[PDB]
């Protein structure tokens, strides 16, 4: 029972790099390639002692690749799995999506697809992408639209790197944040936010680093993907696989908008005082203090929920914690879906970095939800994207990569229609 | 545990001599960092490293500075030269930094360490643990070894790898980067030393694809000893071509010194074979005589001419008739 | 791999090409000799962008010195890393301008530019996939101001996909050196306004007063503002030539700070910069950086920027950091001081950070301000060119050989409307 | 400065042109030197003695000077001072000798002229490595029409 | 945590912080190459209130130095403790005063403070919790007087909402020093009162007592003068830097010292005070260390604090005591001369306890006075005034360089309505 993950973009690979490391880490492979069978869905098996994964980062810059190409994992990802163009998007939908995809996107599709043959089981595919950047987002964009196109019919959970409200590494971010969406919204099946804010103060406020840096967010973001992935890696009492998270938080075919939270983040010093029960951390992983997005579930109002538990959870437990958040009134369901729970438990414990921060813990929770504070963030972004267009700035990069202002059109419109929809069903 | 009273708590508003200068770390893990550094932060090199000396920027080398400067005559007739000395363009020296700071120190390299004390290790998928089992005499597995393979298979081996390093550097400008990629840049301990499954490694991640008895065959010629340790610098210098082989090495001396080293030698040389096959009787007649104006004739009337440009070669030989005959010898 | 082919021009470009080749062959560490002599490995996998390979180890700059006396060469090899330059690529005439822009565009570039044209498409196809061009010269001066003028223009005419930057100094009239400035800058900014990608404007009158504030040195040559400019050329091609947390590439940079194709003049910075007598009292973090970077008396132009506003910006910081210092930093300048940025764009301000500071260097920073307050500059320039123009002085040493009166209207008219576009955009 | 009048200490501090230190004139004002290590009283500034104070005989060239922590290696003397010390405390000519505190700085690569390639003569060759243009070789026709 | 910025203005108020940096760095156990020395860790607990780690522990203190002639930045930095302060602190004048307070706060005030106004500024964001400022400066010279209370009203416009402690130094009539005192010494006054939020005045005969009849000493030099007023100044700070048990911080001091919002001139005491001839006979105690503080030879003003009354005080002690035998000291010193307190307020005096005696004693304490016997200073000055305004001498040096006449006759206005208020409440 086999996922195959893809990255996209300077966030992408650095996400994967985070993530494979953790992956490695747990199932106890060195970092050779081979140790010292629930490996299968990350981990083939070739020849003897050796574990290859079913990974491939793509990227327009060669630096960040041949970085990870000659660092410590150079054994493990095989040359191959990693595309490298010759030069990047530079921060462009359009240089991404028309000019350099039309080169790379046919060498990552039919390495995929032989990847995919490898394998036997395969489950579906899990994307880590960001869309402020021109090489993930139009590359990303095009890279999905041959892949619904080829097979369609297996599933695609994506994880995307938005914009942060007031923060901003980038100018051109809302051009390609839209742009990336308008197609991002039909073609990708359960999406996810992780804006870099949020979990900036979220480090901040709870594992009190002062100054991190991207590296401590990708650790937690790995840590937030092995959460939620452990149910088809391990035996659980309650399993769930990828299936189920679109079955139980997809109730409409564009309604695909979840926001994580993660609990409990605590330091070493702090783990030694903190009686950690599954309580609490269930409480946790409902404030708004806790949220790997920027927004505010109070102004919104929740869909359907999904909790994995790993760890020694007893299901009694789990059980009254989810009934006396039901009955808590501080937060508020909608009426379009009475029962909007869903539960899995697997009984591996989260394993612990050596260079990370948190400590080693019995139990944790991962909550994905679906509300109406993202149909608010989108509005939030087309304010200024709107902002910038009427004055036709940084246009005429996009027309003379070739594109033309009809798709700047289309995309504000379709955003407008998300922002109705998204309107009307939190009524 | 960091129990100790000097360890602070999290929550901790009073002063630590240095945080400012920590990063994606927590306030203990911050705290170690300060008193117990790692060599890779800089509160380590701004205690223990050793300061580079930048000697040209140094005010104590330039002596006119300790005393004021006193006035000469500046009278047209008082004086000897026509011609001022020109003023020499001052050399742009601007320090912006202090020189200990070795700058390169990536941040994958600092994030993603091996993270266990044996992993950093990197063995092969196939390799022979029983070789690591220190078995007893491993000269005579190499002796074994060499037997067993045969002395002319080593020559073909070596002729075959040639070809393959030859092919692999087509055509770039980072080519020497990839060369550097067989030993010394996954190296640490610069004397260079490797053991034979690192080597067996470094091997197939070019695609040498050396069997262990094969291997053990270039150690029985490369290293006659139980240190089971090759000198890699000796070994490439005949898969690489010797234009190419330079970059590999890094550095290698083109100094207008060095070359005029290399200019003494064969003057010496040739002058070596001057004297040569006449030393046998210069020796006898200087004993039958010493002065270098009487080993003129000496010189002369053996059949050498011996002149102002030969004692000024032969000055940083000698100075004795006896050593200097036998250094001709 | 991403290739930067180099061009300087005039006695200033080949000074400070001598100067930022002498920063880059030690920030790669080879020697005089034109031998690698660092430690770590992190340096050879990128020497490709500025070195090619020849022979036992020896790389060479992919650079092109162009000039029209023979003394600015004699320069060049005195100094020191002046015999790792390849003969071949001192491009060089024999006669000399002098100030004359007409003789720097119409006579001596019809037996010069050819061979230029010829070593620069040998060396462009000598490597692969190019990032661009990089140019340093001048526009006061006639043999590296005008022939450089013409040679972008070629450039640009075979190549219009490859990156182009022109450091370009620009006369201030406090520190006037030559008398015909307007009649030879006018005609430089008119041909760049289409030719050039984007500019870097550089003088000598905020350098001159950078090095007696905040360096206090008594009396600093040429050498040392070639020093500095030479840092800021380092800081900006940082990227390309060494990993980090996220990369901005020229192409990058370019589409994040010009919005508009006329639109392409930036104000310098750099930090950090301290006398050596107050290095070991300051402290060395990103406020501290910050300070020092949006304050006015460190811009590299002649324009305070509180008589303006900024259209767009870019940071690029060198060095292990704290991104979340970073942008926080970011955030706060752009939030404080809240009047002195355009209003229809939010988020003005590109950062980046590669892992890699210069050499005896903790962290650094290199500034790239997109501003209004260029218009200052060129009305500068406009109204004494206008007060030349108006009963034509020194006119005919141009009309003499070839130019007319049109080509000083189309230049008036064009920094006209483009000082006119700087305002409405203000 | 050591004052005989006073038996006080005041170090000047001397300025490089173009150096990178802002200029003052003094480094240490005219008081005596401490020479130890003294139990401050915070209302009292400390009266420190002559046997507590530094000596005219403690300096002897060579020596460290604990200048309130700094270390100060003195090296040199003017000629009234090396006659007053030969006058009063009886030293030699030659612990008044001055010590050389110079460190030496090594020349630049300045690579090698590379060997010739085969095709001219070795004279008409060496030129164009030697100059960028090329100037024809010299001969001795002193000797020749001699 | 909370942060102090020192100033130090004027030529009196140059040499005093001089002084007082020396015994904070000692307390600190900083040495005077800047390198932390200290064994506790109770030391470093609260460094950051007075300096800033920069790097290579190289503490540097944050204070502003400020005048106008070059005589003084000589004299400070040459001292001992004078390698520390930052050399960029050194803002500075050119021209020099000379008692002049028109030139020191309207001629040379519009071309200096907004440079003293630049660094004061940055040091305020450089460090993260203001707690307040802190100034030394004299009362009757030019720079101090001038450009000390011209940047006292300006720091106030930019800050309203920090404290303000102003170490001032007042005239006496014996010991006249220059001859326009009553002019400077009325025109800061009249610009204190609105701006200064609590002025502890200062005066030299009445420290010249106290450094012979005291203190013991036959060469009181200002080495000495200049020490006791740094013993008070830290001892104003001393909760802010170590535990206690009732800390007493800069603002717990002004709520519990001024009724109302204009009298809020203290004297200052300082404790215990003993040649080193019989130091050792005698005992140190708290009953025995208050007497010493309520005595009135013990007051560094020259106003007999028995020809008024008090409105309120303070008592900072410190190192280990019992506060029961604080609380009933204060106690009878209040009930036994009750008629020297004011009637219609009880608990006159607030006691504070620190953990740290200073170097070199054991116990110590900090008598903070604010009663109404200070009007008779005013007094004197004030009147003094009127005798030279009635003749109008050296007016034409004021009126000279922008000043009005109308000034003068509000300082008179001023100054006559505040020693009204005092003698009110007696
Ligand atoms: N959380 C997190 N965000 C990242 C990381 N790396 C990059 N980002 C985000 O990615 C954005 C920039 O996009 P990039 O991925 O660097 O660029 P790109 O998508 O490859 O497109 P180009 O730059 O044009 O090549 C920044 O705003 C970062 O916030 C990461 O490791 N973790
Ligand atoms: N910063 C800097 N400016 C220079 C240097 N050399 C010349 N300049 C400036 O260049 C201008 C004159 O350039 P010029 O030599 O006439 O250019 P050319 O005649 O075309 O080669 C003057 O304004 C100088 O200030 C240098 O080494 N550094
Ligand atoms: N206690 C004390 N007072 C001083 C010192 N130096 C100067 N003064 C006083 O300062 C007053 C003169 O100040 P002045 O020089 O005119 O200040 P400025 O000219 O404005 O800088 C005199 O009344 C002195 O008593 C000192 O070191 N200690
Ligand atoms: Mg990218």
């Amino acid at each position: 029972r086999e996922v195959i993950s893809i990255h996209i973009g300077q966030a992408g690979i650095q996400v994967g790099n985070a993530c494979w490391e953790l992956y490695c880490l747990e199932h106890g492979i060195q970092p050779d390639g081979q140790m010292p069978d629930a490996f299968n869905t990350f981990f083939s098996e070739t020849g003897a002692g050796k574990h290859v994964p079913r990974c491939i980062f793509l990227d327009l810059e060669p630096t960040v690749v041949d970085e990870v190409r000659t660092g410590t994992y150079r054994q493990l990802f095989h040359p191959e799995q990693l595309i490298s163009g010759k030069e990047d998007a530079a921060n462009n939908f359009a240089r991404g999506h028309y000019t350099i995809g039309k080169e790379i996107v046919d060498l990552a599709l039919d390495r995929i697809r032989k990847l995919a043959d490898n394998c036997t089981g395969l489950q579906g595919f899990l994307v880590f992408n960001a869309v402020g950047g021109g090489t993930g987002s139009g590359l990303g964009s095009l890279l999905l639209e041959r892949l619904s196109v080829d097979y369609g019919k297996k599933s695609k959970l994506g994880f995307t790197v938005y914009p942060s409200p007031q923060v901003s590494t980038a100018v051109v971010e809302p051009y390609n944040s839209v742009l990336s969406t308008h197609s991002l919204l039909e073609h990708t099946d359960v999406a996810v936010m992780l804006d870099n804010e949020a979990i900036y103060d979220i480090c901040r406020r709870s594992l009190d680093i002062e100054r991190p840096t991207y590296t401590n967010l990708n650790r937690l973001i790995a840590q937030v993907i092995s959460s939620l992935t452990a149910s088809l890696r391990f035996d659980g009492a309650l399993n769930v696989d990828i299936t189920e998270f679109q079955t139980n938080l997809v109730p409409y075919p564009r309604i695909h908008f979840m926001l994580s939270s993660y609990a409990p983040i605590i330091s070493a010093e702090k783990a030694y005082h903190e009686q950690l029960s599954v309580a609490e951390i269930t409480n946790a992983a409902f404030e708004p203090a806790s949220m790997m997005v920027k927004c505010d579930p109070r102004h919104g109002k929740y869909m359907a929920c999904c909790l994995m538990y790993r760890g020694d959870v007893v299901p009694k437990d789990v059980n009254a914690s989810v009934a006396t958040i039901k009955t808590k009134r501080t937060i508020q369901f909608v009426d379009w879906c009475p029962t909007g729970f869903k539960c899995g438990i697997n009984y591996q414990p989260p394993t612990v970095v050596p260079g990370g921060d948190l400590a080693k813990v019995q139990r944790a929770v991962c909550m994905i939800s679906n509300s109406t504070a993202i149909g608010e963030i989108f509005s939030r972004l087309d304010h200024k994207f709107d902002l910038m267009y009427a004055k036709r700035a940084f246009v005429h990069w996009y027309v003379g990569e070739g594109m033309e202002e009809g798709e700047f059109s289309e995309a504000r419109e379709d955003l407008a229609a998300l922002e109705k929809d998204f309107e009307e069903v939190g009524a | 545990p960091f129990t100790e009273p000097e360890w602070k708590i999290p929550g901790y508003t009073g002063y630590v001599q240095g945080l400012q200068e920590t990063y994606k770390k927590t306030p203990v893990m911050a705290q170690l960092e300060t008193k117990d550094p790692s060599p890779e932060s800089f509160i380590y090199t701004r205690t223990q490293t050793a300061p580079k000396p930048s000697p040209v920027r140094d005010p104590c080398n330039n002596p006119e500075n300790f005393k004021k400067p006193q006035p000469g005559n500046l009278w047209p007739a008082l004086q000897e030269t026509a011609i001022q000395a020109s003023f020499k363009p001052p050399t742009s020296n601007i320090a912006l930094g202090d020189e200990r700071i070795i700058p390169f120190r990536t941040s994958y390299g600092v994030d993603f360490k091996a993270p266990f004390n044996g992993t950093e290790q990197l063995r092969s998928p196939n390799r022979n643990e029983d070789l690591v089992k220190t078995t007893s005499s491993l000269t005579n597995i190499y002796k074994s070894s060499f037997n067993r393979v045969g002395e002319k298979r080593l020559q073909k081996m070596i002729s075959t790898m040639r070809e393959r390093m030859e092919a692999k550097l087509g055509n770039s400008n980072n080519n020497a980067f990839r060369m550097r990629k067989l030993f010394k840049m996954y190296d640490n301990d610069g004397s260079g030393r490797v053991h034979f499954e690192d080597f067996r490694n470094m091997a197939e991640t070019f695609g040498m694809q050396l069997d262990d008895d094969s291997l053990m065959a270039l150690y029985f010629v490369y290293d006659p000893e139980g240190s089971g340790y090759l000198e890699y610098e000796a070994l490439v210098a005949q898969l690489m071509s010797p234009s190419d082989f330079a970059f590999y090495k890094g550095y290698v001396d083109y100094s207008q010194d060095k070359a005029d080293e290399a200019r003494r030698v064969e003057l010496l040389s040739q002058l070596k074979k001057k004297i040569g096959p006449v030393a046998g009787d210069l020796e006898r007649l200087l004993k039958a005589f010493v002065s270098r104006h009487d080993l003129v004739a000496g010189c002369a009337s053996v059949g050498v001419v011996l002149g102002d440009k030969d004692f000024e070669t032969l000055a940083p030989v000698m100075t004795d008739y006896a050593a200097f005959c036998a250094v001709f010898n | 791999m991403r290739e930067i082919v180099h061009i300087q021009g005039g006695q200033c470009g080949n000074q400070i090409g001598a100067k930022f080749w002498e920063v880059v062959s030690d920030e790669h560490g080879i020697d005089p000799t034109g031998t690698y002599h660092g430690d770590s490995d992190l340096q050879l996998e990128r020497i490709n962008v500025y070195f090619n390979e020849a022979t036992g180890g020896r790389y060479v700059p992919r650079a092109i010195l162009m000039d029209l006396e023979p003394g600015t060469m004699d320069s060049v090899r005195s100094g020191p890393y002046g015999q790792i330059f390849r003969p071949d690529n001192f491009v060089f005439g024999q006669t000399g301008a002098g100030n004359n822009w007409a003789k720097g565009h119409y006579t001596e570039g019809a037996e010069l530019i050819d061979s230029v044209l010829d070593v620069v498409r040998k060396e462009a196809e000598s490597c692969d996939c190019l990032q661009g061009f990089q140019v340093c010269h001048s526009l006061g001066g006639g043999t590296g101001s005008g022939m450089g003028t013409l040679l972008i223009s070629k450039i640009r005419e075979e190549y219009p996909d490859r990156m182009m930057l022109t450091f370009s100094v620009v006369p201030s009239p406090k520190v006037s050196d030559t008398v015909v400035e307007p009649y030879n800058a006018t005609l430089s900014v008119h041909q760049l306004v289409e030719n050039a990608d984007e500019c870097m404007v550089l003088d000598n009158e905020a350098l001159y007063d950078i090095c007696f504030r905040t360096l206090k040195l008594t009396t600093p040559t040429f050498g040392d503002l070639n020093h500095l400019i030479s840092a800021v050329m380092s800081g900006i091609t940082c990227c390309l030539r060494f990993p980090g947390q996220l990369n901005a590439d020229l192409r990058k940079l370019a589409v994040n700070l010009i919005p508009f194709p006329r639109l392409h003049f930036f104000m310098v910075g750099f930090t950090p910069l301290t006398s050596r007598g107050s290095q070991q009292y300051r402290a060395l973090t990103v406020p501290e950086l910050t300070q020092q970077m949006w304050d006015a008396k460190n811009m590299m132009c002649a324009a305070d920027p509180r008589h303006g506003r900024y259209l767009t910006a870019s940071a690029l910081f060198r060095g292990r950091m704290s991104t979340k210092e970073v942008d926080e930093q970011m955030l706060n300048v752009q939030n404080k001081n809240s009047s002195y940025f355009v209003e229809w764009i939010p988020n003005n301000v590109k950062s980046s950070v590669c892992d890699i500071p210069p050499k005896g260097l903790k962290m650094s920073a290199t500034f790239i301000g997109n501003s209004t307050a260029i218009q200052e500059m060129f009305k500068r320039v406009s109204e004494q060119f206008t007060a030349m123009f108006r009963r034509k002085a020194f006119l005919h040493w141009y009309t003499g050989e070839g130019m007319d009166e049109m080509e000083f209207t189309e230049a008036e008219s064009n920094m006209n409307d483009l000082v006119s576009e700087y305002q409405q955009y203000q | 400065h050591y004052y005989l009048e006073d038996d006080s200490v005041e170090v000047l501090e001397i300025n490089e042109n173009n150096s990178g230190r802002d200029p003052f004139p003094v480094f240490l004002k005219r008081g005596p030197l401490p020479k130890v290590a003294v139990k401050t009283n915070t209302t009292l500034n400390p009266k420190f003695r002559k046997d507590q104070c530094y000596n005219a005989g403690d300096f002897r060239l060579g020596l460290f000077i604990n200048v309130l922590g700094r270390d100060f290696y003195l090296h040199d003397a003017d000629t009234f001072t090396k006659q007053w010390y030969k006058d009063n405390l009886g030293y030699t000519d030659e612990e008044m000798s001055p010590v050389d505190v110079k460190e030496p700085i090594l020349p630049k690569p300045r690579a090698a002229v590379p060997p010739f390639n085969g095709y001219g003569t070795i004279e008409d060759s060496l030129q164009n490595c030697l100059s960028l243009v090329p100037k024809p070789p010299k001969r001795d026709l002193h000797k020749l029409m001699n």
